[PDB]
C-alpha cells in the first residue's frame, strides 16, 4: 500500500561537515528506475527540483531530500545537515536490529580529548581519546537522543549535535498462517511463516525455522516459507510457531504459538 | 440495459479498526454490445475517485459480471453515511441512482456470558467452551476468541436467533485440547458491536473460573 | 420442567462443525428466582443415530454449582 | 513571526472507531494587521477539503491562534502516513510546512496487569485499583476503566516511562468508593494500543481475585 | 539574546543526606563575542562565593551554554528560602534575575501502600513489584527500593501526576527475578518526602503479603 522509495546515504553519517560530499541513492527494489528521478530537495521554503538520469545524487548541500522515481510517489525525507561546528555526532541515517552502529563522533580538523557520549541527557559511556561509540548488537533498549561532548584544546568543551537512534524492525513479527488450522486427519496443510519484510532490508534472504510445541520440524532452516506438511495425525496436533532470522542468524523473532487440531 | 444491485459491507470488516470495509456493488445482465461500464460513488452526494472495479467476469449466461468496490472509513459508516452507486451504461437511457446506508434502528448492548464447560466433557479429549452473546441489536455482530492475547482459530459461531423480546442472540463454540484447559489457560470471548462501550468487549475464561478459590476437601485411605 | 415440556426457549440452526459434523444450541429462559429455586430441568435430543432415538441430561441448581467444596476423592 | 506547532491525534482517538481522530496544526504569534491564514492540508502531499478551520482566538499577549483540525480515519494513521499543515500568511516570507506521522518503531505487545489494593487501604473508605502495563512499544496507549459493561471516570493513568528494557510502561489507578469493592463487583482494566490483537485487552479485576487460601483438607482412614 | 533558567535541585538529592542539592543556573545563547558571565549568587539577600561555575561550553550550534552549579544544604531549601541568580550579560544592557525557590503549599503526608505482582506475572521470567504513592504533596519525592540493606537499581518510577483530589500519585515498579521473589525474600520501598515524619517511610513486601492464611491442616488418623 506504500510504494514509497527509499534514499540510502553514503557515507552512512546523516550529518557531515561543509568538506565533504555525500551519496543519496533512490532505491526503489520493485519499481526499478535507472534514470529519471526527481529529488525535490527543500531547504529553506524551496522546491529545488534537480531531476538525473540515474539513481545516485552526489551531493553537498544541506537540507531536506527526497527522490521521485518513475510511476512511484515521492520518497521518505531524509534531513541532511552539512554543519561546520566544531564536533559534530555522526549517526546512520536509519538503525535496524542486529545492526552493528557505530556512532561516531569527529571534531572539525581538530584532536578532541575525554570524549564522553550521552543518550537521554545522562552519561553512556567514557572514550578517552576515542572518536568511536561500539554498538554490538542495537536493539530496543538503544534508542533517544545521544550527543558527544569533548574537551578542546583549551578554548571549550565541545557537545555535538543531537541524533536520535530509532530502532526499526527488519521484518513484520512473524504470523504462522497456516492453510487449515483444523485439517482433517490423513491431509496436506501448509504451514506459512507469514512475514513482511521491511523494504530497507528486501534483498536480505530469510529463513524460516517451523517449529512443534518443542521440536524443530523440518532439517533446521529453510529459504521456502511454506513448510507443506503431506499428513497430520492425533499424534502431531500441538502448538505450531515459525522463526524468523537474517542471514547471520543475529535477528531471530518468534511468531505466536497458535495451536493447531486434527480432526477426526 | 443492466441492473444493479448491492451487498452492504459486512460486520467484521466494519468493527474492528484491523480490517477494511469494501462496501460491493453486484452489477449483472450487462450486454455484449455495451460492456464498459461507468461507476460513481458519493458520499452524501460527493465524487470520490478510490473507488476501485473488479474486471468483469462473464458468467455461463453470456453476461458481464462488473462489481464496484470502495473503502470505507470506519466511523462514516457507524454514524451513517449514505453511500450512492451509480450505474452509468449506453443501454439504459438514464443512470440508476441506489442510495445504501447504515441500517437504522435504536442499539440495545449485547450482554455476554461465557460459560464454562460441564465436568461430563472432561474425560472427552476436546473441551468444549461457549459464549453466550444475547441481547443484542442489530445482528451486526462478530465473535472472535483469544488466549493470551492471540487469537483461537478452532471456533465456530452460530448465526444470530431472534429472540423473544425481540433482540436477537448467537453463541461461539471452542475446541480445545483437554490438557490446555487442565492447564489452568486463559480463554477470553472477544465480541463486537455497535452497542456496547468502545464497540468491544472481552469477557473472560479460565480454568475453574466459576469455582470460588477457598478450600478443597481431600478424603484418602 | 419436571417432567413436562415448556415453551419459552429459542434454539439455533445447526451449524457445521470442524470435523463435518453438526452442533446447535438452545437457550431456555427463566425467572431468575425460579431458578433460584432449585428446580430441575432437561434438554431433550431426539436424534436418528441415537441409542433407543433419544437421550436425556438433566443439570440445575445443584448440579452447576461452583461447589467451591469440592469433595474430591483419591484413590 | 508567526510560529507553528502541530499536534498528533492523541492516541486514545487513534484506536478506536467510536471516536474520531484529528490532527490539529496551531498559528501563533499572529499580528492584528494579518487576521487572514489560508489552511493547505496534505495528506502523504496530496490535496484534502475536509479540513474544518477554527475560528480565530484572541489571545493575553495581543497576538492570535488560529487552529485548523483535519478528520482522518484511522486505518491511515496507524500506517504511518505523514500529514503536512501549510500556512499562507502574508506576514510569511515564505509558507512554512511541517509534517507529523505516527512513530515508526517494532510493536510491543503491552501484557496487561491488574494489581489488586493491599491490606492497608481498606481502612480507607476508598481502594485504589492499579492495572500495571509493561512492555510495548512505542509509547501510544490509552487505558480506559469499566464495570458492568459501563465507563468509571475517577481513574488517573501516568505517562508512559521508559523501561530498562526500553518499552514503555504505564500504570493505571482507580479510586473507587470501597464498599463497591467490597461487594462483587467487576472491574475491568481497558487497554488500546497499536500491537496488540484487535488493538484492545480487557483484563478484570475484582475482590476475589487470587485469594490463595487453601484450608487443604487431608482426612485419612 | 541569551536567556537564562534556574533549575531547582532533584527531589532526590533535596531530601537526602549522602547525596548533594544543587541549584543550576544554566545561561543559552551567549555568542562568542560577548562570551564573559558572571554570576550573582544570592541565597536570600546576600551573595555567596560557595557557587562553583563549569566551564563556558560551546554547542552544536556555535553558541555558549554555561552552567553554575550552587551546592547548597537541605534546611535553606526544605525552609524555601528564595535562591536566586542574576546573570550579567553584555547584551541585555542589564543583568537579569531569577528566582526561584521550594514550591509553597500545605505539605500533606504521602500514604504509601506496596502491591504484589499479579499471578498472572508469576509465569513469566522477571516479576515486577509496585509502590504505589498516594496523596502526596508536593510533588518532590524519591522513592528507592530496599531489599536487606543494599539498594535495588532494577526500578523505575513514574513521574508525580496529579491527582483528582488536588494532591499528587506516582507509582514505582521494581523488576526482579522470579527466583529471588518465590523464595521469599523481602522488598521494602522506602519513599523520602518532606511532610513524611522523619521525611521517611518504609513499607514492607514480601510472598506471603496477599496470602491471609494458609491451613494445610491433614488428619492423618
Ligand atoms: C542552541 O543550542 C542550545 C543547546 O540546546 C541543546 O542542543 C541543541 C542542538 C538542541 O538539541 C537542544 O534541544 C539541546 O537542548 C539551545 O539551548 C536550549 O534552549 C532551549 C530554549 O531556549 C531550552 O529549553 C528550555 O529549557 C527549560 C527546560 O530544560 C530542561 O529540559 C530540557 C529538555 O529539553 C533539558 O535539555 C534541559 O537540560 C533541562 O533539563 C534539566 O537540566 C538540568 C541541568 O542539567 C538538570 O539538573 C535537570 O534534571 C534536567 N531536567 C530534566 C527533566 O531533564 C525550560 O525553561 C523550557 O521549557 C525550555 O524547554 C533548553 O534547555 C536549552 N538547552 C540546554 C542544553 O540548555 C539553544 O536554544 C540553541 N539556540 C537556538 C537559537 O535555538
Ligand atoms: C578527563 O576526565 C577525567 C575523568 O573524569 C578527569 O579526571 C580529567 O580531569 C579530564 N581531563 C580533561 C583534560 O578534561
Ligand atoms: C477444588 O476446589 C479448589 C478450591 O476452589 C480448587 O482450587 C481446585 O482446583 C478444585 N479442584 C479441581 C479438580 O478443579
Ligand atoms: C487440593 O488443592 C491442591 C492445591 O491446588 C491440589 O494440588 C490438590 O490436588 C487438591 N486436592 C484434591 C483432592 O483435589
Ligand atoms: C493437599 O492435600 C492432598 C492430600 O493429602 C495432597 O496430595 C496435596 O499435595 C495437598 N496440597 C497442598 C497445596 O498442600
Ligand atoms: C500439605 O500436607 C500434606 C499432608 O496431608 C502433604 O502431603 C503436602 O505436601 C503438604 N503441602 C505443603 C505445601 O506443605
Amino acid at each position: 500500500r506504500t510504494p514509497r522509495p527509499i534514499i540510502f546515504l553514503q557515507p552512512p553519517w546523516t550529518t557531515v561537515f561543509q568538506g565533504e560530499r555525500v551519496t543519496l541513492t533512490c532505491k526503489g527494489f520493485r519499481f526499478y528506475s535507472p534514470q529519471k528521478t526527481k529529488w525535490y530537495h527543500r531547504y529553506l521554503g524551496k522546491e529545488i527540483l534537480r531531476e538525473t538520469p540515474d539513481n545516485i545524487l552526489e551531493v553537498q548541500e544541506s537540507g531536506e531530500y527526497r527522490c521521485q522515481a518513475q510511476g512511484s510517489p515521492l520518497s521518505s525525507p531524509v534531513h541532511l545537515d552539512f554543519s561546520s561546528a566544531s564536533l559534530i555526532l555522526q549517526a546512520p541515517l536509519s538503525v535496524f536490529e542486529g545492526d552493528s552502529v557505530v556512532l561516531r563522533c569527529r571534531a572539525k580538523a581538530e584532536v578532541t580529548l575525554n570524549n564522553t557520549i550521552y543518550k537521554n541527557d545522562n552519561v553512556l559511556a567514557f572514550l578517552n581519546k576515542r572518536t568511536d561509540f561500539h554498538i554490538p548488537h542495537a536493539c530496543l533498549k538503544d534508542n533517544g537522543a545521544y550527543r558527544c561532548t569533548g574537551y578542546k584544546e583549551s578554548c571549550c568543551p565541545v557537545s555535538s549535535n543531537t541524533v536520535k537512534i530509532q530502532v526499526q524492525e527488519p521484518f513484520t513479527r512473524p504470523v504462522l498462517r497456516a492453510s487449515s488450522f483444523q485439517p482433517i486427519s490423513g491431509n496436506p496443510v501448509t504451514l506459512t511463516c507469514e512475514t513482511q519484510l521491511s523494504l530497507e532490508r528486501s534483498d536480505v534472504p530469510l529463513r524460516f525455522r517451523f517449529f512443534r510445541d518443542d521440536q524443530t520440524l523440518g532439517l533446521g532452516w529453510s529459504l521456502s516459507p511454506n513448510f507443506q506438511i503431506t499428513a497430520m495425525w492425533s499424534k502431531d496436533s500441538g502448538f505450531y510457531w515459525c522463526k524468523a532470522a537474517t542471514m547471520p542468524y543475529s535477528v531471530i523473532s518468534d511468531s505466536p504459538r497458535s495451536w493447531i487440531q486434527v480432526q477426526i | 440495459g443492466p441492473s444493479v444491485f448491492l451487498f452492504p459491507p459486512k460486520p467484521k470488516d466494519t468493527l474492528m479498526i484491523s480490517r477494511t470495509p469494501e462496501v460491493t456493488c453486484v452489477v449483472v445482465d450487462v450486454s455484449h454490445e455495451d460492456p464498459e461500464v461507468k461507476f460513481n460513488w458519493y458520499v452524501d452526494g460527493v465524487e470520490v475517485h478510490n473507488a476501485k472495479t473488479k474486471p468483469r467476469e462473464e458468467q455461463y449466461n453470456s453476461t458481464y459480471r462488473v462489481v464496484s468496490v470502495l473503502t470505507v472509513c470506519h466511523q462514516d459508516w457507524l454514524n451513517g453515511k449514505e453511500y450512492k452507486c451509480k450505474v452509468s451504461n449506453k443501454a439504459l437511457p438514464a443512470p440508476i441512482e441506489k442510495t445504501i446506508s447504515k441500517a437504522k434502528g435504536q442499539p440495545r448492548e449485547p450482554q455476554v456470558y461465557t460459560l464454562p464447560p460441564s465436568r461430563d466433557e472432561l474425560t472427552k479429549n476436546q473441551v468444549s467452551l461457549t459464549c453466550l452473546v444475547k441481547g443484542f441489536y442489530p445482528s451486526d455482530i462478530a465473535v472472535e476468541w483469544e488466549s493470551n492475547g492471540q487469537p483461537e482459530n478452532n471456533y465456530k459461531t452460530t448465526p444470530p436467533v431472534l429472540d423473544s423480546d425481540g433482540s436477537f442472540f448467537l453463541y461461539s463454540k471452542l475446541t480445545v485440547d483437554k490438557s490446555r484447559w487442565q492447564q489452568g489457560n486463559v480463554f477470553s470471548c472477544s465480541v463486537m458491536h455497535e452497542a456496547l462501550h468502545n464497540h468491544y468487549t472481552q469477557k473472560s475464561l479460565d480454568k475453574s473460573t466459576g469455582k470460588p478459590t477457598l478450600y478443597n476437601v481431600s478424603l484418602i485411605m
